[PDB]
RNA sequence: ACCCCCGCCGUUAGUUGCCAGCGGUUCGGCCGGGCACUCUAACGGGACUGCCCGCGAAAGCGGGAGGAAGGAGGGGACGACGUCUGGUCAGCAUGGCCCUUACGGCCUGGGCGACACACGUGCUACAAUGCCCACUACAAAGCGAUGCCACCCGGCAACGGGGAGCUAAUCGCAAAAAGGUGGGCCCAGUUCGGAUUGGGGUCUGCAACCCGACCCCAUGAAGCCGGAAUCGCUAGUAAUCGCGGAUCAGCC
């Protein structure tokens, strides 16, 4: 009838439902190729699905809010992966080995004072 | 010049603040500088008394102010004559109408402000640094505590060169967060000049 | 085709061109052009000689340009010079007169740099 | 439909607050919308350590306001009676707008 | 490009003190410390004194120099 | 690197050929970390070898990569005084870093307009056995068996 | 931080662009934070001590 | 570029508004 | 190590949230409704070389499984006994010395903003992996009482007049910018770059000459990638892009 995970990259979250069907993509209401118009990467996001040959198979309502087109992108592509096993929870065997069912933790770095920018410390002359 | 306050330094945990009470934007300012000024007389006054803490708690104008003391006795006063004077002397500062309790100290010996200004005093009156401050610490090593520390800071003895003292006992770990060290600081004039005082009391852990 | 006193701007959009003239930048452009009706995009040379003299016209007598203009600029800091004025003393002195700093940064105004023998050892960096 | 909002610097001395104010007007009126939290605003101080000069010194502190809820609908006389006067909490302060 | 929008600032110090002297015509000097304000017509042909932060110079106003603002005719710092 | 021997950081393949060799070279081609204008670059770069020349673009690139790629250079060195430049072997990791960077630096060093351009054309150029490209490994190359007598400082 | 020249609290500012912050404990005008009526330093010296009621010391 | 103050980045750099960088 | 922020899961809580799921629609999650989900903030779980193979006397090293994650998972707070006669009596405190019609105090004005020059830290840039115009899309953390300013009007505009909501997860600052799409520029000191200067004007403030920021017109400099020498950063780091805050009338 449904299925759903989550998905959450560099601060974005993303609700993915799967839905046996043809295979296309709202996400957040425009196509997956409108709200993606023009990024090389875009591609990146379904490809928990042809991991285990779906896409032509299910379908995908996508709710993504949070951070930028791009790490939407990887959030997406970890609820297209996490849904893709409530499914068939014997999906993992192949698509874990391919860590999609990873959860990228790498975040922004505070930015500390004294420093520029984190780390990028302020320059000297004839010290 | 290093290491933060052991108090400020622990304030989330083994340590509450002096002052707890919400407040905001237009009034905490206002809510605050008060504080200060009820702070200020009572340390001017209850100085004999042996002054350790002033709590202060608020809902609306009826203040709350727990003074703590060691001689709870020369606060309150003969039958509570005195308590009369400053309670109302209080109200001659904030309108708020406010309370004024007073707890005792179970033994001053572990109470930082208090070892302190006994060694603070000790000075003043023309003691041997050294031997004051190895007393206060075996006195408060002497008496419960698990950890003790005071430093004395410079011109010993009146010494044309400030030096600075030592003295301690037991763990004192102000690097674990979550020691419980009591910090107490006294100030010290004299002829010669100021002399800090600090002391540090372990109780405990956890 | 030529337009204000001595102007020939050519071969490049009509807008550009126009700013090629002294007192005719690119906000100018859009307007006598806006104004006269005529599209900023056509190339000078394939302009009409219909547009050129409604341009010519429109331009020529609606904005003081060219020598005219530099001849008032030249008459107004002549003036304030003139007179005590301190910003026309900024004048005469040649320093900044926008009220910028003239311990540094000022060579726009000054001109090359002109070094002079100085005092070492008390860290001038 | 009493919308109750407390505001403390202590999530303890809210969340023992307003779920006395939840656990007492369950007896008394609607069944309470339960204690819902809500984002909590931060004041940063960010102060040079020491006086004159070191301006890479620092160290910050920081001032949490923490925030709750609750919301009574179907008043009762009695919900505003196991409530009306029984609070604890001193570094609370509430403000209500029924 | 000066400014300062709807009401020509002007110190009444030298102001209502000026113009009690066009009553008889004129005078012989004045001295402001208000070299904040600026200078109308009735200034004109007068003789006032602006203050350095340190002296007294005279200043003749002429109309050339009316819309300016007085201090702008007397120098504060000494270079060269 | 005092303590570990820093391994490489492995690349994610290529969003067309699944290749890593070409992300590393869109790596090399982007700036500001504006990595879609990069892969685009090189991608309008690829259907320009596709015009222009009959041949798969992903061949075109491998065999530039292979004579742009130094196999011997020369490092420098304090032996007795002097700084003689030792003469010595390009490992592997280091060959593909100094031909994808030249390869992008002789193509930022080309004239036509077109960013995407000059890599297709470096590229090509570069299959061919010529361009700015070659020229340095070549120039590398012939530096050391130049210098063919400290080699016995082998290093 | 001369007492002479805590002549701010005299409000008669004879026009109010002459008014300024100034430490209410201290006096140090340099860098008084409004929300304490503090500077900079005293505001820190508190913060150690918990006179500055849910002023905790801030890290992330 | 980001200084020149008539300018889309120019008004935006200084966080401004005008008739390059018109509210909407 | 005990504390804080970020990674995964669950409980409690739902005016944040979504047809997930149903009915309606001015089809705006707008309406009813619903807490599932995102989230909000409080608490609980989880990692310990705990399990498997290999070496080792042991500590542990290598490898593998599970797992969001590891062998200190990533970033903070946190700085030993002491050193430098380190820094600050100008924050405050304080010994000693000195001044008391004044080395005190008030005021107006000037100065701290001067320049032939030298250096440090930076901003902007020299351009096509770019600049300009238009259209269109994703963020976080913050701040708001005379304060944020919706929307409407007058102005090219800064801004002015009018005026709703907000006491601020429910209103405002706010537009994110880089980006995607379309057009223009066509390699030129240029639709690069904006210094400098002339004029007009807004705004704060008693007051913007000295000495404010902003807007619009004109002006349109040096600069075509930098000698010797020299600085930063090991990953979500550098690089690059915009957003907020404190101080604060305004603002360099
Ligand atoms: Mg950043
Ligand atoms: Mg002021
Ligand atoms: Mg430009
Ligand atoms: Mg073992
Ligand atoms: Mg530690
Ligand atoms: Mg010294
Ligand atoms: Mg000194
Ligand atoms: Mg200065
Ligand atoms: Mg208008
Ligand atoms: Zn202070």
């Amino acid at each position: 009838e449904q299925y759903y995970g989550t998905g959450r990259r560099k601060e974005a979250v993303a609700r993915v439902f799967l839905r046996p069907g043809n295979g296309k993509v709202t996400v957040n209401g425009q196509d997956f190729n409108e709200y993606f118009q023009g990024l090389v990467r875009a591609v990146a996001a379904l490809e928990p699905l042809r991991a285990v040959d779906a896409l032509g198979h299910f379908d995908a309502y996508i709710t993504v809010r949070g951070g930028g087109k791009s790490g939407q992108i990887d959030a997406i592509k970890l609820g297209i992966a996490r849904a893709l096993v409530q499914y068939n929870p014997d999906y993992r065997a192949k698509l874990k080995p391919l860590g999609f069912l990873t959860r990228d933790a790498r975040v922004v770095e505070r930015k500390k004072y004294g420093k520029h920018k984190a780390r990028r410390a302020p320059q000297y002359s004839k010290r | 010049g290093n290491k933060i306050h052991p108090i400020g330094f622990r304030l989330g945990i083994t340590r509450d603040w002096e002052s707890r009470w919400y407040a905001g934007k237009k009034q905490y300012r206002h809510l605050l500088l008060e504080d200060q000024r009820i702070r200020g007389l009572l340390e001017k006054e209850l100085y004999s008394a042996g002054l350790a803490r002033v709590d202060i708690e608020r809902a609306a104008d009826n203040v709350a102010v727990t003074v703590h003391v060691a001689k709870p006795g020369v606060v309150i006063g003969r039958g509570g004559e005195r308590i009369r004077v400053l309670r109302e002397e209080l109200a001659k500062l904030t309108g708020k109408n406010v309370a004024l309790n007073v707890q005792e100290v179970q033994n001053p010996n572990l109470s930082a402000p208090l070892v302190a200004q006994r060694v603070a005093e000790q000075i003043e009156r023309r003691f041997a640094v050294r031997r004051a401050i190895k007393q206060a610490v075996q006195r408060v090593m002497e008496s419960g505590a698990k950890g003790a520390k005071v430093i004395v800071s410079g011109r010993i003895g009146g010494a044309e060169q400030a030096r600075t003292e030592w003295a301690a006992q037991g763990r004192v770990p102000l690097h674990t967060l979550r020691a419980n060290i009591d910090y107490g600081f006294a100030l010290a004039r004299t002829t010669y000049g100021v002399l800090g005082v600090k002391a540090y009391i372990f109780l405990g852990e956890v | 085709a030529r337009i204000a006193g001595v102007e020939i701007p050519r071969n490049k959009r009509v807008d550009v061109a126009l700013t090629y003239i002294y007192g005719i930048g690119k906000a100018r452009a859009k307007e006598a052009l806006e104004k006269t009706g005529i599209n900023p995009a056509t190339r000078v040379k394939d302009l009409t000689e219909a547009e050129v003299v409604r341009l010519r016209e429109y331009v020529e007598n609606t904005w003081k340009l060219e020598g005219e203009l530099r001849a008032e600029v030249a008459a107004n800091i002549k003036r304030l010079m003139d007179i005590g004025c301190y910003r026309g003393l900024r004048h005469r002195r040649g320093l900044p007169v926008r009220g910028q700093r003239t311990r540094t940064n000022a060579r726009t105004r000054k001109g090359p740099r002109k070094t002079v023998a100085g005092k070492k050892k008390a860290p001038r960096k | 439909k009493i919308r109750i909002k407390l505001r403390g610097f202590d999530h303890k001395t809210l969340d023992a607050s307003a779920q006395k104010i939840v656990e007492a007007a369950r007896r008394s009126g609607a069944q309470v919308s339960g204690p819902i939290p809500l984002p909590t605003r931060v004041r940063r101080f960010t102060v040079i350590r020491g006086p004159f000069k070191h301006k890479d010194s620092r160290e910050h502190f920081e001032l949490r306001t923490h925030n709750r809820l609750v919301d009574i609908i179907n008043p009762n006389r009695k919900t505003i009676e196991q409530l009306m006067t029984l609070d604890l909490p001193t570094g609370v302060e509430i403000e209500i707008k029924t | 490009p000066r400014s300062l929008k709807k009401g020509v600032f002007v110190d009444d110090h030298l102001l209502e003190k000026v113009l009690e002297l066009n009553a008889k015509g004129e005078k012989r000097l004045i001295k402001t410390w208000s070299r904040r304000s600026t200078i109308v017509p009735e200034m004109v042909g007068h003789t006032i004194a602006v203050y350095n932060g340190k002296q007294h110079v005279p200043v003749y106003i002429t109309e050339n120099m009316v819309g300016h603002k007085l201090g702008e005719f007397a120098p504060t710092r000494t270079y060269r | 690197a005092r303590r570990r021997r820093a391994e490489v950081r492995q690349l994610q393949p290529d969003l067309v050929y699944g290749d890593v060799l070409v992300t590393a070279f869109i790596n090399k081609i982007m700036r500001d970390g504006k990595k879609n204008l990069a892969a685009r670059i090189f991608y309008d770069a690829c259907k320009i070898i596709q015009e222009k020349t009959g041949q798969e673009p992903l061949k075109v690139f491998k065999q530039a990569v292979e004579n742009v790629k130094p196999r011997m250079e020369v490092r420098s060195r304090r032996v007795g005084g002097a700084n003689y430049q030792v003469p010595m072997e390009v490992s592997p990791r280091r060959q593909q870093s100094l031909a994808l960077r030249w390869l992008v630096q002789a193509a930022n060093q080309r004239p036509e307009r077109r960013a995407a351009v000059r890599i297709a054309h470096e590229l090509m150029d570069a299959a061919e056995g010529k361009g700015g490209a070659v020229k340095k490994k070549e120039d590398v190359e012939r530096m050391a068996e130049a210098n063919r007598a400290y080699a016995h400082y082998r290093w | 931080a001369r007492k002479a020249l805590i002549e701010k609290a005299k409000r008669t500012p004879k026009f109010k662009v002459r008014a300024y912050t100034r430490c209410v404990r201290c006096g140090r005008a340099r860098s008084v934070y409004r929300f304490f009526g503090l500077c900079r330093i005293c505001l820190r010296e508190l913060a150690h001590k918990g006179q500055l009621p849910g002023v905790r010391k801030a890290s992330w | 570029g980001k200084g020149d103050r008539r300018t889309r980045r120019g008004k935006i750099w200084r966080g401004t508004y005008g008739k390059y960088r018109p509210r909407k």
